[PDB]
């Protein structure tokens, strides 16, 4: 009777929506045995397969739904989102207008269709595929905060008020319903949800890992309980997917190699494979132990090969971002696995016993956000290399036009050694600033910037136009090697003013909502002629801005665009603006390293997320307490302030300049000791029989 | 910056 393989397949259905994964892969199965050419149960089973993360047999089970049943739309759908996962994302293209030709009122089509559009940076093709669906089923969760995710890239802030309480409204109930939230943990922190919400949507993401480990059906791992297997030396797992080109290891590439190696003993797991840049040449080279898991993709045995390493402490720098196997972290290889550095928030998962921060980011009162127990750095969780990467930047000289530390701005290796053949420069005191009057040889470099020439020659010394690095060394502007030229920065190469306050935030523009735009509003308004200095991040963002900036009443001639810069150039050019007003919504994390390396004082208002305190505490780490600011009103009293008090300005400035190298912000040595007598407090209590608990001293 | 999830569409036997 065909109601029977109805009856399973439908069934299987319900259990998949309760979250009962495995009950629907047999349910399934039983249909096929009952009706072998059944199209609708081979293509519902290959979509629990491919959650389980079995992508290849759910391939083979879609492809035979179509074979029964060429015009079965969903079917093409669903392999869409399998192939978009496998990274093939012609295939899934394919697939996904396939499934719209046959049917144009497919909703879920139209919305997995979307998500190629919004990964690939097309914005506007996005926002009306989303459209398109939302129109075609009205209530249709993924397709609306994916689609709000849009809006907040390219701050379209049209209804945002109602758009927020939409988005909560879908969190609610999908948590009440015990559903995967359509809100993405790396997302959660931008929207006015509650940190329990926060937390859940963690969790629930988290879950997901399960389902792709329990088909392995691996016992516990047995782990080690002292240090004798290796010689008395603690050993530590880095796992991540941005042991290459990616800002972590812009952050962290010199941690491994400078671990103590009578105590420590450092494995570095890449997820990824290698992008032959120098940044993944040195982790391979530092490390006691390099191990390319990009070439074991199945998680059990990855697993395996950690837990045969002997991992005592295993610290996960993906979190909830691309490149991510915590199905690794889930299957427990080693008896204590912490967050670090890589992840701004909870994995809310059970498999995570600890996040590596600070006191500043993550006071006692709001552990209840994390999951994970609090294990505080002394200082700052935060780290960044660019005392190895940019010290070239570590001194600067300026032309005098006319003086100004920020209009005309020289760095490099060489610098002293080409002033000490120009007698008539004069050293100015403020840690010593040398200018070049306004003579022969400045009127060369002047005329290089204006003609955009790529680079001069004065006595021997290379002179290279700040905008020409990749034309010059392309692996100096990555910040894989250190530039050899001097190097030329203006506020004429970016259109900046001469004579005028340059705010600056160089984040990506999603960080930015009303109310921040706002309180940057009413700073400018109290600083006559300065402007806002943003980044084309992307473009399609600039006229919303403006034109939002312009109902606040700001001309649009106050807010000045550049294009997102190679690295170097990017942390080189925060040497032009006179201040950083960082977004409290969600902090610039790198971005706030980079401005501080600059010299560039930034004004900060902590929030509650741990994504919205960073900035305070590096700030707290370097030792500027006066940048940091209880509520909007100091916010903006303290911007403006640095902008109308230019004695202030000079002695702010002067701080930062001298304390991101006296403070411990960018010291790694110090970083990697204190890291070390963290890992060992976490150790000891481990040895002694305790579960995690928090390691605040 | 992760890829954007997707949404698996559930068939109803008739
Ligand atoms: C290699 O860079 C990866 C790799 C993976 C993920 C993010 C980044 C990277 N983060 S980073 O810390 O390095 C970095 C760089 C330049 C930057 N230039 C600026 O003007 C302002 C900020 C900034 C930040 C990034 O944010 N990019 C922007 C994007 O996604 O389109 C990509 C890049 C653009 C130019 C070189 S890289």
């Amino acid at each position: 009777c065909p109601t029977h393989a109805d009856s399973l397949n439908n069934l299987a259905n319900i259990k998949r929506e309760q979250g009962n994964i495995e009950e629907a892969v047999r349910l399934y199965r039983k249909a096929l045995e009952v009706f072998p050419e059944f199209a609708a149960a081979h293509s519902n089973l290959a979509s629990v397969l491919q959650q389980q993360g079995k992508l290849q047999e759910a391939l083979m089970h879609y492809k035979e739904a179509i074979r029964i049943s060429p015009t079965f739309a969903d079917a093409y759908s669903n392999m869409g989102n399998t192939l978009k996962e496998m990274q093939d994302v012609q295939g899934a293209l394919q697939c996904y207008t396939r499934a719209i030709q046959i049917n144009p009122a497919f909703a879920d089509a139209h919305s997995n269709l979307a998500s190629i559009h919004k990964d690939s940076g097309n914005i506007p093709e996005a926002i009306a595929s989303y459209r398109t669906a939302l129109k075609l089923k009205p209530d249709f969760p993924d397709a609306y905060c994916n689609l709000a995710h849009c809006l907040q890239i390219v701050c379209d802030w049209t209804d945002y008020d109602e758009r927020m309480k939409k988005l909560v409204s879908i969190v609610a109930d999908q948590l009440e319903k015990n559903r995967l939230p359509s809100v993405h943990p790396h997302h959660s922190m931008l929207y006015p949800l509650s940190h329990g919400f926060r937390k859940a949507i963690a969790e629930r993401h988290g879950n997901l890992c399960l389902d792709k480990i329990n088909v392995l059906h691996k016992p516990p791992y047995e782990h080690p309980k002292d240090l004798k297997l290796s010689d008395g030396r603690l050993r530590v797992g880095y796992v991540s997917s941005d042991f290459g080109n990616h800002p972590t290891s812009h952050l962290m590439q010199s941690i491994p190699g400078m671990h103590n190696p009578d105590k420590f003993e450092v494995f570095c797991y890449a997820l990824s494979p290698d992008d032959g840049t120098n940044f993944r040449v040195k982790v391979m080279a530092e490390a006691n132990h390099f191990i390319d898991l990009s070439q074991i993709p199945c998680n059990g045995k990855a697993a395996d090969r950690i837990h045969q390493d002997g991992i005592h402490i295993l610290v996960n720098m993906n979190g909830y971002t691309k490149g991510a196997r915590n199905e690794l972290f889930a299957l427990r290889p080693a008896p204590i696995q912490a967050m670090w550095l890589g992840y701004p928030g909870t994995s809310g998962a059970l498999f995570m016993d600890y996040i590596i921060t600070d006191q500043e980011t993550s006071p006692a009162e709001v552990a209840e956000q994390y999951s994970e127990k609090l294990a505080y750095m002394p200082h700052t969780f935060f780290i960044g290399d660019h005392a190895n990467m940019f010290p070239h930047l570590k001194k600067k000289a300026v032309i005098d036009f006319k003086i100004y530390d920020n209009r005309i701005v020289l760095n490099g290796i060489d610098l002293k050694a080409f002033l000490d053949s120009l007698p008539d420069v004069k050293i100015v005191k403020m840690l010593n600033m040398p200018v070049i009057p306004m003579n022969t040889i400045a009127e060369a470099v002047i005329e290089m910037i204006n003609r955009g020439q790529i680079q001069i020659t004065i006595n021997g010394f290379s002179i290279s136009n700040g905008l020409a690095t990749t034309q010059i060394n392309n692996k100096a502007a990555t910040g894989e090697e250190v530039p050899r030229t001097i190097i030329v920065t203006t506020r004429s190469q970016y259109g900046l003013p001469e004579d005028a306050i340059v705010y600056c935030n160089f984040n990506q523009l999603y960080k930015i909502d009303p109310s921040t735009l706002q309180m940057w509003a009413n700073i400018l308004k109290r600083v006559p002629n300065s402007v806002l200095w943003l980044l084309r991040f992307p473009a399609v963002g600039e006229p919303n801005i403006q034109q939002y900036a312009q109902n606040m009443g700001l001309p649009q001639n106050r807010i000045i665009f550049s294009p997102v810069a190679p690295k170097e150039e990017h942390v080189r050019r925060g040497q032009l603006a006179d201040v950083c007003l960082d977004t409290p919504l969600c902090n610039g994390h790198t971005t706030g390293m980079d401005v501080l390396w600059a010299g560039t004082p930034m004004v900060t208002m902590p929030g509650e997320t741990l994504a919205s305190r960073v900035a305070a505490s590096q700030l707290t780490c370097l030792g500027c307490l006066e940048l940091i600011a209880k509520n909007r009103q100091e916010y903006e009293d303290i911007a403006v302030k640095l902008g109308t008090d230019l004695e202030y300005l000079k002695k702010v400035r002067g701080k930062v300049w001298k304390q991101r190298i006296s403070s411990p912000l960018f010291n790694t040595k110090q970083y990697t000791m204190e890291l070390e007598r963290l890992y060992l407090q976490m150790w000891e209590h481990y040895a002694a029989g305790n579960k995690p608990d928090h390691m605040i001293k | 910056t992760h890829e954007t999830g997707t949404t698996n569409t559930a068939t109803t036997a008739t």
